[PDB]
């Protein structure tokens, strides 16, 4: 994920590694950048 | 050309034209007129002994300016240049290298007043111009031409062919092109014109063919 | 390539345009989640000292970093040079609890001490900024207390970042600011 | 940035040259710059970086542009003629009111440094000059400009040089 | 087994020309990847050195064979006797950056302590030689500086070679070069 | 290379070289030496944001003198040159037009005397040459080199890519081949040899790449 | 490859271990002490 290469797994279990997370109901930026406009708007010759 | 949103008060009409790494965008096209012809004829003639060669890398823009527009020229005031004239860069580079040479030109001549002047110039080229009548300025239109007024257009645009009694010239001896702009309608200034018109042109030799390559001290 | 510029709306033109060719790129160094872990020094003032990372230097790569967002969240990992006992209390803690060894204490290994301890606070996700300035008591980690506590340095695992804020460099004094750069002895 | 403002001002009709600057992440015109602020983290990058020009004039006013960008082995050109030879992009106003404009990626090496060194006199990656052409009342009128990142633009090789 | 001379295309012969028999080679010795991968000490004068391969003895197995071609890759491992922290900076970093500790630091653990860093030049590759003398800046794989650099080796992995140099020996005074060689004790 | 006709008192081995519109034939070949490879690594890197382009005009043979061999220059008399060195003509145009630029070289020496003349020169080109010490002549056969023996050859031909730590380099500020020229044997002169050696140089630039178009005053 | 002689593979991912090349587009020395004339040229007896 972040700087962090250790083929093996952790020895202790994720659940005392980490803080786990719990849910309630891929981001934005992201999606941002790639709807910009890279065309010409106009009309091209030669 | 045209241009979207939808209608409003300002320009539209827009067009991006490019030869080589030069562009040139105009939200205020009216179009491009097309030469005597829409492609040249065969490049590669006997005269050559096909000893000929194209350059891609001089088919780009060069801007070179031409006057000043204003009020007190009236009718029939005209401002000639025979195409290529002092010529830098690469282009300029191979005049200086081959013998003979051939190419079009892809004008593109920019007078940037303001939508409330009045007025009008015709932009045209010719072939072989050798001074004209005062009474021959009316029919100048019978050469490939196009008007910049105001009230509608900023840019004038006009691409030609290369032409002449040989298929190979000599550009340091002739040169078949002469780009001409005239006052038609006097330049009117109102109460919001701009006071004057800088004409600016936008040019790229198209289709540059090359033959004789020549000795060289440098 | 002309755009209503008012619109707002990302534009992103190309060497294309006029013939070139866009290549490829690889930005892992520039993942947020990967810069941001990694250590970085805080100033410790007392043998006790509550963990935040806003402590950061503004200047740190970190902390410089760390405040191009206004709301983040991530785990902690502490590396504290200490003598005696270390020991951690959570989020919320009475202080008086950093003197209970029955808390998180580690004892003596010298140099360093390293742990990893879990993002403990009680809303969602934390913030850089807030306008409603000084930043309210539960914006932290917890807080360590150890005899003595020569230095401490913190690293954010598992970061993420809400919403940009800006991030400035330096305003140089000529035309470019020009500096000396890592090179060669020159014999 | 052009001395505490954003844009740049039409001095008076005709071929002014309204702008020129270094190109690198150090230069005083990217300064306030978020590219800048982020660069200044890296040692190397490549990439093409976008240039977007907004002419806020009125209705009635009415301009032409160029924008070049100039390879070192020269100098910057002061004139339009002579810079009309590099990689270069003319344009006018009219219902749009903004233009953006990509700047090339060419260097000796693959990758180059954000960072400036004491030793280069010049910017080690050339400069972009922006023109006026001409104009008609757009005298006074503000082209304000903005810089965003490429789409191959990439920045490599985290580094903490800084105060504390 | 004559030849046009002047051809400059290669030439081996055999002592199967006049009745031998060639035999079999394992030439694991001298490949370049190998010989090359070993350290070398280098000759450190302050407290801040700049990681350069040239800089080992142009007489040294390594930097002999290393000047033996004109352009070379290679990753670097680096074995460094210091006292402090120690702190390694990517080529091409301000020089201002050896300071800052978020920056690849190693704390202390005697008695050396030992990196394996990767290449960092923006080149496609780095040379030997340039006649465009005196190597460019850039040439190098970073920078490292410690409170006290007692020691310094580097160690090239992942060797690449191209276009080869020459190398010569000693230029012997008499005949032959002898000198005393490794053998028992006399007894 | 090889000749007809069947045997005979005088040269063979014919063969003609051509870059261009010009060629280079040889009645006395050798063979040509090949670099340090037969092809150049991809000419459209990242460093060139594909805005590269190959120019075939400059891909042509021109000639540049070196020095007059005589019996007085004995071993490790040396003559060497950085190319490009001072370029003239389309090959030199570029580097006054471009800001980055490649390519290999097509190298033909030629140090014509006479059958009769004994000694012998050694003509190599070497990447990133930076002064040689007496003994390392010794190994100069390291690189790409091709021996003249007047009792053999007159002509030595030895074809090389570009190389360099950049895919493009600023000629204008670093070279990476220099054309060497060593005597091995001393000139012999004996009763009927040729008094002195003058030798010459027929060069071709090969695979001309170019990027990052400079302005211009002319 | 070079002097190493580990049979087990690295703890750490070989992104972090070394710098990953990249390609755009066996070598020549190689090659050439190859192609070496090994022959006689001549033509031989006995």
């Amino acid at each position: 994920s972040g700087n962090t290469g250790s083929i093996i797994n952790n020895y202790y279990m994720q659940q005392y590694q980490n803080s786990m997370d719990t849910q309630l109901g891929n981001d934005w930026f992201s999606k941002l950048a790639s709807s910009a406009f890279s065309g010409l708007f106009g009309a091209l010759l030669a | 050309d045209k241009k979207t949103e939808e209608t409003t008060l300002l320009e539209d009409r827009i067009l991006t034209t490019r030869n080589g790494h030069t562009t040139s965008t105009t939200q205020s096209s009216v179009g491009v007129t097309f030469g005597y012809a829409t492609a040249e004829d065969s490049t590669s003639g006997p005269n050559t002994s096909a000893l000929e060669t194209r350059v891609h890398q001089a088919e780009r823009f060069f801007k070179m300016a031409l006057f000043d527009w204003v009020p007190s020229q009236n009718f029939g005031h005209m401002h000639k240049v025979v195409l290529p004239h002092e010529p830098k860069g690469v282009y300029g580079g191979l005049v200086k290298s081959y013998a003979y040479m051939r190419n079009g030109w892809d004008v593109e001549v920019t007078a940037v007043g303001n939508q409330f002047n009045g007025g009008c110039l015709l932009v045209a080229l010719v072939p072989e111009m050798g001074d004209i009548s005062d009474r021959e300025k009316y029919q100048l239109t019978l050469y490939p031409h196009q008007f910049i007024n105001p009230r509608t257009n900023m840019t004038a645009h006009i691409t030609v062919p290369y032409v002449g009694v040989n298929r190979y010239d000599q550009y340091k001896q002739h040169r078949p092109w002469t780009l001409v702009v005239m006052v038609v309608a006097p330049l009117t200034t109102n109460t919001a014109g701009a006071q004057q018109i800088k004409v600016y042109a936008n040019i790229a030799p198209t289709n540059v063919h090359v033959a004789g390559e020549l000795p060289s001290k440098e | 390539t002309t755009t209503t510029g008012e619109s707002a709306d990302p534009v992103t033109t190309t060497v294309e345009n006029y013939g070139g060719e866009t290549q490829v790129q690889r930005r892992h160094h520039t993942d947020v989640a990967f810069v941001l872990d990694r250590f970085v020094k805080v100033t410790v003032s007392d043998n006790q000292h509550t963990l935040d990372v806003m402590q950061a230097h503004k200047d740190n790569i970190v902390g410089a970093l760390l405040r191009a967002a206004t709301y983040y969240f991530s785990d902690l990992e502490i590396a504290v040079t200490h003598t005696g006992k270390l020991t951690w209390v959570p989020n919320g803690a009475p202080v008086s609890a950093l003197n209970n060894t029955t808390n998180p204490t580690a004892y003596h290994k010298g140099p360093v001490t390293r742990l990893a301890l879990p993002y403990t606070a009680p809303h969602r996700v934390l913030a850089t900024a807030y306008t409603g300035a000084h930043l309210p008591t539960s914006f932290n980690f917890g807080a360590v207390k150890a005899e003595t506590i020569t230095e401490l340095l913190v690293r954010m695992k598992r970061a993420e970042l809400y919403c940009p804020r800006p991030i400035l460099p330096i305003q140089p004094t000529g035309d470019r600011h020009k500096q000396p750069l890592v090179a060669p002895a020159k014999q | 940035m052009f001395e505490n403002v954003p844009y740049v001002s039409t001095r008076t009709d005709g071929q002014r040259l309204l702008a020129k600057f270094d190109v690198s992440l150090a230069a005083k015109h990217m300064s306030n710059t978020y590219l800048a602020g982020l660069a200044q983290y890296y040692t190397q990058y490549t990439g093409t970086i976008n240039l977007h020009f907004m002419f806020t004039g009125p209705t009635d006013a009415k301009a032409r542009y160029m924008v070049a960008y100039v390879p070192p082995g020269m100098d910057a050109p002061d004139n339009p003629e002579e810079a009309a030879h590099c990689i270069h992009a003319e344009w006018d106003t009219g219902l749009n009111s903004k233009f953006t404009f990509s700047i090339p990626y060419i260097s000796a090496a693959d990758y180059t440094y954000t960072a400036s060194h004491e030793a280069e006199t010049t910017c080690v990656q050339g400069w972009v000059c922006v023109y006026q052409i001409t104009h008609g009342k757009a005298d006074a009128d503000a082209l304000v400009v903005s810089a965003s990142a490429g789409k191959d633009f990439e920045l490599r090789l985290p580094v903490d040089a800084r105060q504390q």
